[PDB]
């Protein structure tokens, strides 16, 4: 048996390696980024989008963020997903973004994700599953993001449920608002201090 | 073969979150332990990326941003494989990598190092592993920097990694060194690392054997990340 | 103080003249043994040269041939000191440096090597020891190359030094390497030198209090030649 | 007692760091060359020229080459001599040169130096102290130049006599040669085989 | 010579700030990480002290607040050398030291233990170090005593000293021990230095050949500062 | 190489040595203490004062403090000042004083300082460097003291400028008051939780 | 996957051209260095050999010249595999092998040892490797004999092989010695071996496991060629 | 990885295993030998024949030698050939003879190569692979045989080219002659010595 490669931190330039056009390198003709939705991509189209600040409060403005997350009827667009239902053909269920250099404003356009089953015969509430990295952080952080117009979802979700101080499963819910005919969710994330965001080992 | 989850990420083969000798981990790691759960769907899945969409030079830095001429720096192929825990092949997974060019300085803006730029050089390629998990792509060895922890700290030679393969429990973001560096032992970043032999599977090794006369020398560096266990009994997973 | 000859040069402290596995020795060798000979003035006596003839950059290959920019490449100070071989300093002796590029290319004709040349770089230096022996000079590491010896033959990383000091007796060629360089094990010129200590003669030494923060990274060497003997009873010199 | 420091050779590029001239280097304002003659040195004028020949008969394209010699009175410019003689003030001793590329053929300009007290009172013939550095050769190789036309000085110089094998002391005399009104002396030097030059161990 | 910085200090040869055996540092040590910073005028440069304005006595703890008689305990004298990193000696340097009596007891208002206070002894001294960076002082050995950290705690024989020299950056205030207390081993404050050869670089040795015959035994005690690493290139520091 | 001698606390009775007559120990004739102004000093004559706090918000009783400083013109008296001007010659530049046991109030009698250049032709703002020593802190805490009256020059000061956090920056300015003709400048040092004061390994 | 250059021959682990202990050599060995040279595609090519012609009992020395009855000697198979330095098969390649009978007496017109001669051993034989690179033939142990080079000089047994693989490159002719023979300590030939690992290289070892009961015992040898490296990048054989 | 098995010398007896019908030896039904032209070969017949000679002068009456040849359109007779052209399929490409004991005479019976591409575009002139295996010889020696009626093919030939000693490249021709119909090239090998024959590391 091996043990897993070690992490380390993706330091301050990550941009370079994982978001080229951020750090201004034209280097590939394809280019992978934050706009999860097609033309014909299935569902309600949510913008996501928030903050991340460390322990001073201060916002991170070198910070790089994924989210992976399931279409609209909760099927994963994965080899892995063993629903035996078809997904969307036309969403690959991952995004990639960086903050602002200046604001440290970062946002998604993607779709609200349908409920995927959870074990043994439980249904999970509607998420999006997210990572974090960024100079300072030396193993990428894990957290999810709900949605607070499911609060019947997400009162019986498995994963939240797990969290035992039930007063941080608020963090980890992300507020509705409806801007201009775009239903947007802000979700800010917390690394340390008070109303820290709950952070997961997967 | 049906599978069921990841075997738990073993916290003491890594660094922890909290790290005072690497001085910006102080404010940006959580005070909380992390919540571990029981594995879903969502943690055994990942996204699939086409080899179409890749260009010929994805993997060649030394050619992928050459404007008038070759970058300036050590010619070098660095190979070799990504396995799961388990000893099997990870196949078709996304590796992705960023350095410095051969000043030791990073094409990025909020990089104002002495160290000269290199119109030639970009510092950034991708590739998808083959069927037997093997990988391969050439470079310039970027050299060792300076950068403000202590006012005198300088982090060896290196490489930045991303891995995107099967499950996203096994996303990890890395680095690699290069054997023989003397600064590999004088670094807090990898120092965050609490033993040896983990410290030791960030080397890259040279491979004398794999050398090209007249052109390049070559690394061996190989990956290892979370695997699966198959069950027999109960799946839990759904 | 009435000096004597120089000490003797021990034969076995330094590389044959022919030596098989660094195939251009075999026909530059003499078949026939060296005529040693007692001293005499010609031999004790070395020219002088004045510091006035030196330019301000002559010992900064890093800005000597700067012309649009900087050279590409690690920052490096070099420094130490030159002693004879019973301690004493080597004082205004003429030391003489010139290496390849950050890519292992050479600015010389004969230099075909696909490694990048740099526009802004020379590679060529010189320096007059101080009257404590000490020199020190900054560059560009060099960049290990490939060479015809086997077909895959590849130096470590060097610079190549020359020294002129008090007697023509002392007169040395040499280079030295780089700590940790992997490369150093398997050099079949090193390999021409005889014993281990004297291999690790050549190796300059990580001086990491001597780094200068948010630039340049410190290298140490010193360099030791023949010292001449005192006399107390007959001076047959002359 | 410290060790010498191990000798390796000079490599193919020897010239980027002792003649950059001859490889198209402008970095130095003074550079040191092979014209001993200033415009008021004493003595004879004499020029010195040959080329190095391997054990194959080849000439040597990538040798340097470097003479040390007192000057017309046999005092060398050295704070080590101790003749307590005046040396010529416009003489440096030194010299360094490259051969050709093309045909190998190296020269000097130099003076016909004086003789050179020898040990124990005896006097030395005319000489020139020369060095051979170059791509194959471990250790520079010391070797002298002694002058056809100074056979009565040459059969009592103490180094040639002390060579056993006299048929070898004539691998080291020069051969004089009046060009045009000037006074050329012909060295060859071959490193190994027939007619081997002698080398010293100095 | 012109100077540039002094060398970074090495954290790793110092105390964290925080160290939770030695209770009062929890509330005293700063939660961030202290922001290192590229040195200027104001961290190089220190005041001069005269040693006009210093007494006869003042390095003279036997003496110096000596009214009836001569202080109870064991008469030693304390020397050795004060040199910066790089060997160099530190001249002129203010060295103050302050201890505790024969019984552990000190002559300061917040002390009651029950160990005897001696009405001859008061405890303090100061010097300037030489041009060879030498000092010599004498003294009573101070006794060891106990404090409240954990109930029992009990710190070993110690003197308490301070030095200014060249530079603000040099600023140091340490405590020596001596060679044999068997405290030595079980003090939480020395064990809040990471590594063996740290804490014994904090013990005075037994100079036997420096005792003086009926009357004085003697400790060897050299302290280590910080020092400046020359520039012969640019001189940013203006 | 040497390795730094290590850093050991203060301790409780730090006066004793440093400040003897706090101690109520009359050994030396000079006093060392905390008035650097003499009779012939040049410059605006400042009180400087505050308290130092622990992690419960309770001031140190038993610290020390030190400073170091430039004349009214930004000249060091010491050798080491390289500006080859002239300093005021009857200016220490150094102080030391401790914490009044009851109330934890410590201060100095000084004189506001001149500008001193920083580093590749910058200048800095006029400032302080301060040093705390006490029982529980293993090594002395270096800090900087700047003047809210220079808001202009504090701006463009390149020390304040290189802490990232903006929002620390203000923790090393000190309030101008002036107190019944005397210029007072108030600095609080917190050396743990919130408004944490700036330290620098310098 | 497309094939570059065979791997460069290690000259070090080869016995020197020039080995004055095995006296042949002295004039049998070249005086200038070997020209290394860039590969084409005539090193890499090689003949192709089918099974078609080869006989029935081509790899059965122990009946192919038997014509009254069984040889006299060690009934023994030899077998193994062959594969290149990179652990890849090697497939199809010709291995011929030859020997001394029982009595250390070769069937050569050139042998006249006095050892006896048997009427039904040939001593040579031939087969092609398979698939997974394994080969197996079956003989009579050979014995050791004397031979000229000192007057004394005794071979330990052994059996010769030649092999005629994939490139020409990989052409080798060599020979295989026997666990235990107490010979081999003292054999100049394969002293001119340099290492002693590569000495034990050519000792075949005893394979239990693999004796016939009431028949023959069995010998396990492998044989390591040259391997080519793979590219993928520019492919300039051609 | 592995190293490569050690080179031994081939021994007085090398016949044995690889020439057995020299050493009358009868085994096998197909023997392997000198004549690589089968009826419906194509190209022009020659024969290659030489002598090989030791350190005294004497011929080696105990050698075994190997070529290794293209077709006539030069092509290789191997899987590893990527010309993606045509071979000829009457042609081997290789074969085997050993000196006769007598005389030290060797020869082969061939066609004459047509010329191989060399490395990056380059054309290598028409040329013979061959290797020597003796008692005396520990790792059998590759030398290369072109021809000297293509003077302008062999000029521009990369492996001549790259020999620095060019008196040495005129060892690697063979010498044309045309005997009674039969054009045979005579190819000396000289181990040792003057004129020693040229030997690759390949
Ligand atoms: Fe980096
Ligand atoms: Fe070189
Ligand atoms: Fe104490
Ligand atoms: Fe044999
Ligand atoms: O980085
Ligand atoms: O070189
Ligand atoms: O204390
Ligand atoms: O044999």
């Amino acid at each position: 048996e091996l043990k897993e490669t070690p992490s380390q931190t993706g330091g301050p330039y990550v941009h370079i390696g994982l978001l080229p056009k951020q750090a201004n390198i034209e280097v590939f003709e394809h280019n992978l980024d934050n706009n999860l939705v097609q033309d014909n991509t299935q569902g309600q189209r949510i913008r996501l989008e928030g903050q991340v600040f460390d322990g001073l409060g201060l916002p991170l403005r070198d910070v790089l963020i994924e989210i992976w997350q399931a279409d609209t009827n909760g099927v994963y667009p994965s080899q892995a997903d063993t629903q035996g239902k078809q997904v969307d053909p036309n969403f690959l269920g991952w995004g990639r973004t960086g903050a602002d250099f200046g604001t440290g404003f970062w946002s998604f356009n993607t779709i609200k994700p349908g409920a995927v089953p959870g074990r043994k015969g439980s249904t999970q509430a509607p998420h999006i599953s997210l990572i974090i990295f960024a100079r300072g952080i030396n193993i990428g952080l894990h957290t999810r993001v709900y949605f607070d117009d499911e609060a019947e979802a997400n009162a019986k979700d498995p994963v939240l449920n797990s969290i035992e101080w039930a007063t941080r499963r608020q963090t980890l819910v992300a507020k509705r608002e409806e801007r201009d005919g775009e239903v947007v969710y802000r979700f800010d994330i917390r690394i340390q201090g008070e109303n820290e965001t709950v952070f997961f080992d997967i | 073969i049906i599978w069921g989850a990841y075997a738990q990420r073993n916290t003491e083969d890594h660094p922890p979150a909290y790290a005072p000798g690497y001085k910006t981990s102080v404010l940006r790691s959580p005070k909380n332990a992390l919540i571990s759960i029981a594995e879903t769907l969502s943690e055994v899945t990942a996204p699939h990326f086409s080899a179409d969409k890749f260009g010929p030079k994805d993997n060649d830095l030394i050619l992928n941003y050459a404007k008038d001429g070759l970058p300036i720096g050590e010619r070098v192929i660095v190979h070799g494989y990504v396995r799961d825990q388990f000893g099997r092949p990870v196949k078709n997974a996304l590796v992705e990598v960023w350095q410095a060019n051969a000043s030791g300085r990073y094409r990025h803006p909020n990089d104002q190092y002495i160290g000269a730029m290199d119109p030639n050089f970009g510092g950034c390629g991708r590739m998808l592993t083959d069927d037997n998990g093997y990988y391969v792509f050439r470079t310039i060895k970027p050299g060792p920097y300076p950068w403000r922890n202590r006012i005198n700290e300088w982090s060896p030679a290196h490489i930045h990694f991303s891995l995107i393969a099967d499950g996203w429990a096994q996303r990890l973001i890395s680095q690699f060194y290069f054997e023989g560096d003397t600064l590999i032992d004088s670094c807090p970043i990898l120092k965050t690392i609490p033993s040896e032999q983990q410290r030791r599977a960030l080397i890259a090794l040279e491979d004398k054997s794999n050398f090209i006369e007249a052109d390049s020398r070559c690394y061996r560096f190989d990956i290892t990340l979370r695997g699966r266990r198959a069950t027999y009994f109960e799946n839990d997973l759904t």
